[PDB]
C-alpha cells in the first residue's frame, strides 16, 4: 500500500480531482506519514495561495504530518 | 493473491517500468523496484519480457559493455512504446564509455574513439568531444587536461571542508579527550 | 492427581504477582519490576512442561475477571470444553483481603486493581499459547481483545514497561497464520497488522519510553522487508527517533541485523560493513542463539565479497555450522580465485536453500566481481600483459571486450593500470607504497577515537557499584 | 535475566528451527602437486636431452 | 648478496652490478610490535581471574 | 617401551592409501607381532576401525592372571600400612597395567592418585610423561597439551637438567604435529645432541626431523652452521634412505645449485614425508613452502633474469615455470613482476618502512577488539 | 582498574548479606 497515487493525482490542474484526493490522504497519513513527506512541499503550495478553494483542509494534512514525524512547531 | 491482476499486459508493464528507471539513470530505485518483483510474479512468469531490463542491467554492471550495447539494437523487433526509452538509454551508455576510457588512455586513434562508443559517423564523435569539452589535435582526443582543473574546482565547496581533518585540529581533539 | 498439581501451579503464580504487587505501587522502582518481570516470564514457560501447565486456568479462577473470563472460555472450546471448576470466582479465598484483592472494592468501581493485573495474564495468555502451538481461533481472539484492550485504558511508565512484552506476541502470532497457511484474509490483515503498531507508536513518542519505541521499530521493519519495500523503509528510517541509550541490547542486535540487509541491497556496502560486524557482536553465543548466528554469517559473506574483500577461509574453517553455510563458502572460493565457469554452476546447484534466506539476489551481483578478482591476479602477477593473452585465458568474446573490464576496473580503482591500445598491452601503475602519502593519519584516526571513548564508558560505570554496597551494612 | 531477554527476541528470527531446518534440508586446497610436477619434468627432460 | 659482504643486485641483462647502503630498517617499529604481542597475553590472563566476577 | 610408540607409527601407515602396496603389507605383519606380544586387546579393537578367538582368550587370560596377580600384591601393599613407599609405588604401578592395554580411563584415575599425595618433584614429572604418551598414543594431540602445561610448572621447581632434556623432546613432537615448525626447531636442535629415549621414538627418526624443520625455518647463514656442519649429522651420516633424501636436498640448497634441486624434491616427497607419521599431513604444505623459498632465494640476488635462463636452470620448461610463479605472487613472497612482451622477470623490492606499517595496523584492529568486550561485560556485572 | 574494584565489590556484598542477619538476632 502506498500514497504515491495520491500525490501525483494532486498535480492535476482539475480542482475536483485534487479536493478528492485530499480526503483520501486524510485516511492514510496514520502510516503513510513518511512517504507523503518528500511531496509534502506540493501540498503547501497548494494552501499558501488563495487561489485554492479547500485551503484549510490541505493545511490540516500537512499539519498531521508535522506531529507523526514530531516537528511539533509547523504542526501547530 | 491473485484478482485478475495477472494479464498479458502486466509482464509488459512491468518491463517499460524498469526501463524507465534505468534511462533516469536512478540504479537506487531499479533495485528497489526490483528486489519488489523478486518473489512470486518474477517466478511465476519466468523472464521473458523481464529478461530484457534484468539482462540490460546486469550486463552493464558486469563490464561487458558489448553485450549491454547488443540488447538495444536487436530492440527493433519488439517496438510499441519502447524506443522512448530506447534512445535516452544509449546516449547514457556512450557516455558511461568515454568515462571509464578516460583513465585508461589519453590518446586513442580516430578510428577507435568511434568503435567505441558505436558512432556511426566520425562527425558525431567530434560533436561529443565539443560537448565534452575535450580537445582534437591531429584527429586525437585529449583527455587529461580540462577534467583535472575541473575536478580541482570542484573539490573546494563549504560541506568538505569540515570533513578534511586538518593534521593540527587531531592533535587538539585528541589532547583535550583525555584532559576532559 | 488433578488436584494437587493444579493446586501448587496456582500458588506458585500467587507468590509471583504477590512481589510485584508490592514493587510496582511504590515510587519509581522502575528497574526492580522490569527485571523480576522479565526473569518471571522465563521462569513461568520453564515450569509448563512438568507439574501441569492449566496455572492459567487456576490463575483466572481465582483473580477479578473482567474479560478474561471470556478469553478463557474460548481457550477451553478450542481444546474440547470441560467443566470441573472453570468459571472464575468458583473459589471465593480472596476474602477483602488487599492482597488477594479486595473484592467488594473492585466491584464497587471506587478503585481499579485489575488494569496491571490483566496486562500481565494477556503476557502469561499469549507465551503458553505460542509454547503449546494453539493457531487460528485463539491467535486471532487473542489479537482481537488485546488490540483495544490496550488502548481501553491510559499509559503509565509501568504500563509501557508492560506492553513492551505484548506488542512482541501480536506481531508475531500473526505471522504464525501466514506461516500455516495462504488465506484471502492474511493479505488484508497484513495491512491492519501495521496500523496498530504505527499508532501505539506515535503515542509512545510522547510517553518518552524507549523500552517500546525499540521494540516497535524493530517489529515494523521486519514486515516492510518481507514485502521488499525499500523505498518505504529508507523514508521510514529517516524519522531518527529510534532510542539506543536505555534499551537492551537485544533490540539493538536485531536493528543493525535489519540495517546491514536494508542497506547492502540497495547498493550501499560501505556502511553496511560497519553494521553487521556490530551485530554480531552484541549477538550472545548462546546454544539457543546458535541458529540467529548462522543467518549473520551468511550476510556477512555475502556483504563482503560485493565490497570485494575476502572473508577469512581461516574464520570458517573452525566454524560449526558447516552443513548449513557450504554454499556461501564455494561463492567465496569463486571470487577468491577469479573462476568464471566455478561461478555459475556454484549458482545454479544451491539455488533453492540459498532462495530461502533471500541472500540469493546478492549471490548474481557477484558475478561482476569474479570478472574483476581474476584480473586483480593478472595484474599482480605482471607488469606487461598482451591484452590477447587475457583474450583466451579468461575466454572473453572479443579484443573490444577485454579492454571494457579493466576500462571499468579501474574507475573505482581496484587494479589501477594503463591500457595502450596501439602498443597492444598493459602496463602496471600500481603505488603500491601509500605510507609516502597522507593515507597513515586517516587510519590511525579511527583507532585513536575508538580508544578513547572505552576509558570514559570505564569511568561513569566504576563509581556506580561501589556506593550501593557503601551504604549497605558492612565491616 | 539481561540474557533471558536476548534469546526470547531472537527467536522470530530464528523461527522454528533456523539452526536445524538447514541441515535436515541438506596452501590447503591445491591437490598433490608432486604428481604434476614429476611428470613436467620428464617432459621437458626428454626434450632436452634429444635436442 | 645471498651472506650479505656487498649486499646488491645483479643485473644479468645489462651485464652490471648494482650497489646498495645497508638498509636500516625503522628500530621503533620492530620493537612495537613486540609490546603489542605482549599486551595480548596480559589481558588473557586478566581475564581468566576476571571468570569469577561472572 | 618399544610397542608404545612403535605401534603407531607402523599403523598409520597401514591408515594411508598413499603408500606403495609393498610398504603397506610390510607394515601389516609388524602390527600383528606386536598385538600378541604386549596384548593390547582393547586398543585393537579402536584400531581395526581405522585399518582369531585365540587372541581374545590371551586378553580374557592375561587380563584375569595380570589383574589378580595385582589385586591381592596392591592390597597386601596398602595393608601392610606405610604409604610413603608402598602405597605410592602401588599406583604407578596401576597406572603401567592400564597403559599396557590402553585403557586410557583408568590410569588418569591411578596415576592421579600418586600426584596428589606427597612425593619428591622428580618423582612427579616423572610420573606424568606417561600420560602425556597416551595422548600422543591415541593421535589427539590437544590431551598431550594440557598435560605439558603442567610439567613445565614443575620443571624448574625440581630443577633436574634430566628431565629439562625429556620435558624438550615431548613437546618438541607435540609442535611437529601442529602447524607451527618455529618452536619446534629450537628444541629440536639441542635434542640432536642429548636425549635417552623414553617411550619415544628412536633416534634415526629424530635426526630426520631436525633436518626437516631445519630448511623450512631457518635464514641461510644458520641452516650452514648449525646442521651441516654439525658434528651429529657428520658421524651419523646415512644409514637411512629417509636421512639421505633430506642431506642431499641441504647440499643443494645451500650451494646454490638448481638443475639438481628438483630431483632431491620429489626423492624426500616419498622417503621422508609420507613414512613420518606426524609430517604427512604437512606433505602440501611443506613442499609449497620449499617452493616458494627456492624460487625467492635466486630472485634475491638477481634484479633480473630471462625465462629461459630461469627455467633451464631449475630444469622445467618456460611454460612450468610460468604458471607456477603466478601461483606464489599474490601471497607475497616472491616479490616480482613478469614482462611478457619483453619476455624479462623483474624484481621488484620495495619493502622498507611500507612493509612493516602494513603488519602493526592489522594486528592492531585484534587487541581493540578484545578489549571492547571484556570491557563490556564487567561492568554490567 | 575496573575489575580490581569490582573484586573487591563481590567480597562486600557476601560480608554485607551476613552482618545483616547478625544485627537481627542482636537487635
Amino acid at each position: 500500500t502506498t500514497a504515491a497515487p495520491l500525490l501525483a493525482l494532486l498535480r492535476e490542474n482539475q480542482d475536483s480531482v485534487k479536493t478528492y484526493a485530499l480526503e483520501s490522504i486524510n485516511n492514510v497519513v496514520d502510516q503513510l506519514w513518511s512517504e507523503i513527506s518528500n511531496e509534502l512541499p506540493d501540498i503547501e503550495a497548494l494552501y499558501d495561495d488563495d487561489t485554492f478553494s479547500d485551503r484549510e483542509m490541505a493545511a490540516l494534512i500537512a499539519s498531521k504530518v508535522y506531529y507523526n514525524l514530531g516537528e511539533y512547531e509547523s504542526a501547530v | 493473491n491473485h484478482k485478475l491482476s495477472e494479464s498479458d499486459k502486466k509482464s509488459k508493464l512491468i518491463s517499460l517500468y524498469l526501463l524507465n528507471l534505468l534511462s533516469q539513470n536512478n540504479t537506487t530505485k531499479f533495485h528497489s523496484e526490483l528486489q519488489y518483483l523478486d518473489k512470486h510474479i518474477k517466478n511465476l512468469e519466468d523472464d521473458s519480457l523481464l529478461s530484457y531490463p534484468i539482462k540490460l542491467d546486469r550486463w552493464l554492471m558486469e563490464g561487458s559493455y558489448q553485450k549491454a550495447w547488443d540488447l538495444l539494437q536487436s530492440g527493433s523487433q519488439n517496438i510499441s512504446e519502447f524506443d522512448s526509452f530506447t534512445d535516452i538509454l544509449k546516449s547514457a551508455i556512450r557516455d558511461e564509455i568515454a568515462k571509464n576510457t578516460e583513465l585508461s588512455y589519453d590518446f586513442l586513434p580516430l578510428s577507435n574513439i568511434k568503435a567505441l562508443l558505436f558512432f556511426n559517423n566520425e562527425k558525431e564523435t567530434e560533436k561529443f568531444a565539443l560537448e565534452r569539452n575535450w580537445p582534437i589535435v591531429n584527429s586525437k582526443v585529449y583527455f587529461n587536461n580540462q577534467s583535472k582543473e575541473k575536478a580541482d574546482y570542484e573539490d573546494e565547496m563549504m560541506h568538505e571542508e569540515d570533513q578534511k581533518t586538518n593534521i593540527i585540529e587531531k592533535a587538539m581533539d585528541y589532547a583535550i579527550s583525555i584532559e576532559n | 492427581l488433578h488436584h494437587s498439581e493444579k493446586k501448587y501451579a496456582e500458588e506458585d503464580q500467587v507468590q509471583e504477582l504477590l512481589k510485584v504487587l508490592n514493587e510496582i505501587s511504590k515510587t519509581t522502582l522502575t528497574l526492580d519490576p522490569r527485571y523480576i518481570w522479565r526473569s518471571l516470564k522465563d521462569l513461568s514457560s520453564l515450569r509448563n512442561q512438568e507439574l501441569l501447565n492449566a496455572e492459567t486456568l487456576c490463575f483466572t479462577v481465582n483473580v477479578l475477571y473482567p474479560d478474561s473470563s471470556s478469553f478463557k472460555k474460548n481457550l477451553l472450546k478450542f481444546i474440547t470444553s470441560n467443566h470441573k471448576s472453570s468459571v472464575p470466582g468458583s473459589a471465593e479465598l480472596r476474602n477483602s483481603y488487599p492482597a488477594s484483592f479486595y473484592s467488594v472494592n473492585t466491584e464497587k468501581k471506587t478503585i481499579e486493581v485489575t488494569a496491571e493485573i490483566n496486562c500481565f495474564m494477556h503476557l502469561l495468555v499469549q507465551l503458553f499459547l505460542w509454547d503449546s502451538k494453539e493457531l487460528e481461533q485463539l491467535v486471532e481472539f487473542n489479537r482481537k481483545v488485546v488490540i483495544p484492550n490496550l488502548l481501553c485504558y491510559y499509559n503509565l511508565r509501568s504500563l509501557n514497561l508492560i506492553n513492551a512484552k505484548l506488542w512482541f506476541y501480536i506481531y508475531l502470532s500473526h505471522e504464525t497464520l501466514a506461516r500455516s497457511s495462504e488465506e484471502i484474509n492474511s493479505d488484508n490483515q497484513n495491512i491492519i497488522l501495521r496500523s496498530t503498531m504505527m499508532k501505539f507508536l506515535k503515542i509512545a513518542s510522547l510517553k518518552h519510553d524507549n523500552e517500546t519505541k525499540a521494540m516497535l521499530i524493530n517489529l515494523i521493519l521486519r514486515d516492510f522487508l518481507n514485502n521488499g519495500e525499500v523505498d518505504s523503509a529508507s523514508d521510514f528510517i529517516s524519522k531518527l527517533e529510534y532510542p539506543h541509550t536505555d534499551v537492551s541490547s537485544s533490540l539493538e542486535a536485531r536493528y543493525f541485523f535489519y540495517l546491514s540487509k536494508i542497506n547492502a541491497i540497495q547498493l550501499d556496502y560501505s556502511t553496511a560493513n560497519e553494521y553487521i560486524i556490530a551485530a554480531i557482536r552484541k549477538a550472545p553465543h548462546n546454544s539457543k542463539s546458535l541458529g540467529f548466528l548462522q543467518q549473520s554469517n551468511k550476510l556477512h559473506c555475502c556483504i563482503q565479497l560485493l565490497m570485494g574483500d575476502i572473508p577469512e577461509l581461516s574464520f570458517f574453517h573452525q566454524s560449526n555450522m558447516q552443513k548449513s553455510l557450504l554454499p556461501y563458502y564455494h561463492l567465496t572460493k569463486a571470487v577468491k580465485l577469479g573462476d568464471l565457469k566455478k561461478f555459475t554452476s556454484t549458482i545454479t546447484k544451491y539455488k533453492q536453500l540459498l532462495l530461502k534466506d533471500d541472500t540469493y539476489q546478492l549471490c548474481v551481483r557477484l558475478r561482476s566481481n569474479v570478472i574483476k578478482t581474476g584480473i586483480r591476479i593478472i595484474s599482480l602477477t605482471y607488469k606487461k600483459i598482451s591484452l590477447r593473452d587475457i583474450c583466451l585465458k579468461l575466454n572473453l568474446d572479443s579484443e573490444q571486450t577485454v579492454e571494457y573490464m579493466v576500462s571499468r576496473a579501474i574507475r573505482d580503482g581496484v587494479i589501477e593500470a594503463k591500457i595502450n591500445h596501439e602498443d597492444g598491452f598493459i602496463e602496471t601503475t600500481e603505488l603500491l607504497n601509500i605510507y609516502d602519502s597522507e593515507d597513515p593519519q586517516q587510519v590511525f584516526d579511527e583507532r585513536i577515537k575508538f580508544a578513547n571513548q572505552l576509558h570514559d564508558e570505564y569511568l561513569v560505570s566504576m563509581r556506580y557499584p561501589e556506593d550501593k554496597k557503601t551504604q549497605q551494612n558492612e565491616k | 535475566t539481561k540474557k533471558k531477554n536476548e534469546e526470547i527476541n531472537k527467536k522470530s528470527l530464528e523461527e522454528d528451527d533456523e539452526f536445524e531446518d538447514f541441515p535436515i534440508d541438506t596452501d590447503d586446497v591445491e591437490v598433490d602437486d608432486d604428481f604434476t610436477n614429476e611428470l613436467k619434468a620428464e617432459l621437458d627432460r626428454y626434450k632436452r636431452e634429444n635436442q | 648478496i645471498l651472506d650479505k659482504i656487498f649486499y646488491g643486485v645483479l643485473d644479468q641483462g645489462n651485464g652490471w652490478l648494482y650497489v646498495y647502503e645497508t638498509p636500516n630498517q625503522d628500530a621503533t617499529y620492530d620493537s612495537a610490535l613486540e609490546l603489542v604481542g605482549q599486551l595480548n597475553k596480559v589481558v588473557d590472563q586478566l581475564f581468566e581471574k576476571a571468570s569469577v566476577l561472572y | 617401551r618399544v610397542p608404545n610408540y612403535e605401534v603407531s607409527e607402523k599403523a598409520f601407515l597401514l591408515t594411508q592409501s598413499k603408500v606403495s602396496i609393498e610398504q603397506r603389507k610390510e607394515a601389516a605383519e609388524f602390527v600383528l607381532a606386536k598385538i600378541k606380544e604386549e596384548e593390547m586387546a582393547p586398543y585393537y579393537k579402536y584400531l581395526c576401525e581405522e585399518y582369531d578367538q585365540e587372541l581374545y582368550n590371551e586378553l580374557c587370560k592375561k587380563n584375569e592372571s595380570k589383574i589378580k596377580e595385582l589385586n591381592e600384591k596392591i592390597q597386601k601393599l596398602e595393608e601392610d600400612d606405610e604409604g610413603e613407599l608402598e602405597q605410592a609405588q602401588a599406583w604407578i604401578n596401576l597406572g603401567e597395567y592400564y597403559a599396557q592395554i590402553g585403557d586410557k580411563d583408568n590410569a588418569e584415575k591411578t596415576l592421579g592418585k600418586s600426584l596428589s599425595k606427597a612425593i619428591s618433584t622428580g618423582a612427579k614429572i616423572d610420573v606424568m610423561l606417561t600420560i602425556a604418551r597416551l595422548g600422543f598414543f591415541y593421535n589427539d594431540q590437544l590431551y598431550v597439551k594440557e598435560k605439558l602445561e603442567a610439567v613445565n610448572s614443575m620443571i624448574e621447581k625440581g630443577g633436574d637438567w634430566e628431565r629439562r632434556n625429556r620435558y624438550k623432546t615431548y613437546y618438541g613432537i607435540h609442535c611437529l604435529a601442529v602447524r607451527n615448525f618455529k618452536e619446534a626447531a629450537k628444541l629440536l636442535v639441542d635434542s640432536l645432541a642429548t636425549f635417552t629415549s623414553i617411550e619415544l621414538t628412536s633416534y634415526e627418526s629424530i635426526a630426520t626431523y631436525a633436518s626437516v624443520t631445519g630448511l623450512f625455518t631457518l635464514e641461510r647463514t644458520d641452516l650452514k652452521s648449525k646442521v651441516i656442519d654439525s658434528p651429529e649429522l657428520l658421524s651419523l651420516i646415512s644409514t637411512t634412505a629417509a636421512l639421505q633424501s633430506i642431506s642431499s636436498l641441504t647440499i643443494s640448497l645451500y650451494a646454490s645449485d638448481y638443475a639438481s634441486y628438483f630431483p632431491y624434491l620429489l626423492e624426500t616427497y616419498a622417503n621422508v614425508l609420507i613414512p613420518c607419521k606426524y609430517l604427512n599431513r604437512h606433505a602440501d604444505f611443506f613442499v609449497r613452502e620449499m617452493r616458494r623459498k627456492v624460487y625467492a632465494q635466486l630472485l634475491e640476488s638477481y634484479k633480473t633474469l630471462s625465462l629461459k635462463s630461469m627455467a633451464s636452470a631449475f630444469g622445467v620448461s618456460v611454460a612450468f615455470l610460468d604458471n607456477d610463479l603466478g601461483k606464489f605472487i599474490p601471497n607475497k613472497q616472491l616479490n616480482c613482476v613478469i614482462d611478457r612482451v619483453n619476455g624479462i622477470v623483474e624484481t621488484n623490492r620495495p619493502d622498507n618502512k611500507n612493509a612493516q606499517y602494513h603488519l602493526l595496523v592489522k594486528q592492531g584492529d585484534g587487541l581493540l577488539t578484545k578489549l571492547q568486550k571484556y570491557g563490556a561485560a564487567v561492568r554490567l556485572t | 582498574e575496573l575489575m580490581v574494584i569490582y573484586i573487591s565489590n563481590l567480597v562486600r556484598s557476601i560480608i554485607a548479606f551476613d552482618d545483616l542477619i547478625e544485627n537481627k538476632i542482636q537487635n
